[PDB]
């Protein structure tokens, strides 16, 4: 979903160094937010492992 | 989505200016050959004199 | 012969118009136009 | 000779159309059109 945010954010007529840099820093913000999270609990769907 | 649609509008407009510019250049180019034919036609009228 | 030059070199202009319009037709929707469609439709799915 | 004048002075009109369209093409986006792009995109960054 963050790569879909990226593509439509960068899709425009004029691309400059600053615009693409900012689009990348927003992508990186999303990636960092989804990477720092920690697991709490889990469930195993089947009777046998 | 409105930013993207504005960008695609400006791009389609520029392509229509290629269709127009190429049409004008072709008309300019054919006029020169019309002048070449008339230059001959005038040489033949001096020769008739 | 000069009249022949007039005709064929106006034909080059007609060919450039024909192929340019065909190039706009075959690739009717580019990568940006459908991107807006997908983006606009994603907003419709938040009602539930 | 008068027919020659007709042809060349219509050609001046074709040249004015050609150069005006080229001037619109080479400078396709002015300082205002991209200003709206930057301004519109800045609104997209407030979601987080």
């Amino acid at each position: 979903k963050m790569m879909d945010a990226l593509l439509q954010s960068v899709s425009q007529s004029q691309l400059n160094a600053d615009t693409v840099e900012d689009a990348f820093m927003s992508y990186l913000t999303s990636f960092e937010q989804v990477a720092n999270l920690k697991v709490i609990s889990a469930y195993h769907d089947n009777i046998n492992n | 989505a409105d930013k993207i649609s504005q960008s695609e509008t400006y791009r389609r407009r520029r392509q229509e200016w290629e269709i127009q510019r190429n049409n004008a250049e072709a008309e300019l180019k054919q006029i020169d050959a019309q002048l070449k034919s008339l230059a001959v036609r005038r040489e033949a009228a001096v020769l008739q004199k | 012969d000069a009249e022949k030059t007039v005709l064929e070199k106006s034909k080059a202009g007609a060919q450039s118009r024909f192929d340019s319009y065909g190039k706009l037709y075959d690739e009717n929707i580019n990568a940006g136009e459908n991107q807006a469609m997908t983006l606009r439709a994603s907003a419709a799915g938040l009602t539930t």
